[PDB]
C-alpha cells in the first residue's frame, strides 16, 4: 500500500499531459487531443469504497476545454503516472 | 459454466450496436468475436454487469461496483482501445470489414467448446 | 499429439518454481478469444523447444491464485521462469517472430 499512498497523495495536484493520447467520449465534440493540456487528478480509482481495482488508467482527471460557439465543456479521462507531469 | 441465450443475445446485440456507434468493426477471425462476445454474456449472468472476459480479477464484485472494466471499458470508451479485440478500430491488422455477426455466426464458430 | 502439460496452485510450486531450466507458462481464460487465437502458436513453439524449454498452461479462472501474486491482469500473459525467478512476461497476443526472439534469449 506504498504504492497506493504515494499515489493517494497525488489526488488533487494540477497536472499536464506529455504525451499525445485522443479521447473520443467528450459530449458533442468526436475527438480531443490531450497532449498539453492542463487539468488536476479528482481520483485515484484503484480505491473504491474500501476495495481495489484492477484499472489499467488509475487517475480521473478533470479537464475543462474550451469550444468554438459553445463554451468550456468538463469532462474526465483517465490517465497513467507515465503519461502526465505534476506541475510546479 | 455456459452462458444463458438471453445474455449472448443481449451483448450480441450491443456488440452490433457499439461497433457502427464508435466506428470500428470486428476482428477477421471470428471465432474471437464470439469467444469474447459468450464471455461478456457469462460475467453479466454471474454478476450483472458483463465485465471484460480477458481480465483476471482479485474481486469480481468490487469490479462490477466500480465499473471501470464493465464493457465498454473505459479504455474503450476514452480512447477507442478493445484488448479483447472485440471492438477493432480500420487501421488493426486483425480488424475485418464486418459490424454484424448473427447468432447463428456465434453458435457454429463456438460449437464443440 | 502430446498436448501442453496443465499446472495449477496446487502445482506451481512443485513444477515451475522447483524446476530445473526455463518453463514458459501461458496464462489464458476459457472465454477470451486472444487467448484462443494464439493457442496453436504456444503450441507450435512448445514442440519447437521440446527438451529446451517447458510449457505449461494455466487457467487463470481454475488458478486464481497464481495470476494474482503474479499480478497477471490482461489475458493472454506469457511469463518465463528460471530457477523459481520471474524472468520475462510478454502481455497479449504477439506474432511468432516477436515470441520466438523472446523465447531464444533462454537458449
Ligand atoms: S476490452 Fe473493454 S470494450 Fe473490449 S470486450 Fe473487454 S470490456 Fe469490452
Ligand atoms: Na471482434
Ligand atoms: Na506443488
Amino acid at each position: 500500500t506504498e504504492e497506493d499512498e504515494k499515489a493517494k497523495e497525488k489526488i488533487g495536484a494540477r497536472v499536464r499531459v506529455t504525451v499525445p493520447l485522443k479521447v473520443y467520449h467528450v459530449v458533442r465534440v468526436p475527438e480531443v487531443e490531450l497532449m498539453g493540456m492542463e487539468g488536476f487528478i479528482k481520483d485515484y480509482v484503484v480505491l473504491w469504497k474500501g476495495k481495489k481495482i484492477s484499472a489499467n488508467l488509475p487517475f480521473k482527471v478533470q479537464f475543462v476545454k474550451e469550444i468554438e460557439g459553445r463554451g468550456p465543456v468538463k469532462f474526465f479521462t483517465h490517465l497513467k503516472e507515465d503519461e502526465f507531469e505534476l506541475i510546479d | 459454466t455456459e452462458p444463458s441465450e438471453k445474455s449472448v443475445e443481449i451483448m450480441r446485440k450491443f456488440s452490433e450496436q457499439y461497433a457502427r456507434r464508435s466506428g470500428t468493426y470486428f476482428c477477421v477471425d471470428k471465432g474471437v468475436t464470439s469467444v469474447v462476445i459468450k464471455g461478456l454474456a457469462e460475467h453479466k449472468d454471474s454478476y450483472g454487469a458483463p465485465l471484460c472476459p480477458c481480465r483476471h480479477y482479485d474481486d469480481k464484485a468490487a469490479e462490477v461496483g466500480q465499473g471501470f472494466w464493465n464493457c465498454p471499458c473505459v479504455p474503450m470508451r476514452e480512447r477507442k482501445e478493445c484488448h479483447c479485440m472485440l471492438f477493432l478500430t480500420p487501421d488493426n491488422d486483425f480488424a475485418g470489414k464486418d459490424q454484424t455477426i448473427t447468432s447463428d455466426e456465434i453458435k457454429e464458430t463456438t460449437a464443440n467448446m | 499429439t502430446t498436448d501442453i502439460q496443465v499446472v495449477n496452485d496446487s502445482t506451481w510450486d512443485s513444477l515451475v518454481l522447483k524446476a530445473t531450466g526455463p518453463v514458459v507458462v501461458d496464462f489464458w481464460a476459457p472465454w477470451c478469444g486472444p487467448s484462443k487465437m494464439i493457442d496453436p502458436l504456444v503450441n507450435d513453439l512448445a514442440q519447437h523447444y521440446t527438451g529446451k524449454i517447458k510449457f505449461y498452461k494455466l487457467n487463470t479462472d481454475e488458478s486464481p491464485n497464481t495470476p494474482g501474486q503474479y499480478g497477471v491482469r490482461s489475458i493472454p500473459t506469457i511469463m518465463i521462469f528460471v530457477g523459481g525467478e520471474k524472468k520475462d512476461t510478454i502481455i497479449g497476443a504477439v506474432p511468432k517472430t516477436t515470441l520466438t526472439s523472446s523465447l531464444d534469449k533462454f537458449l
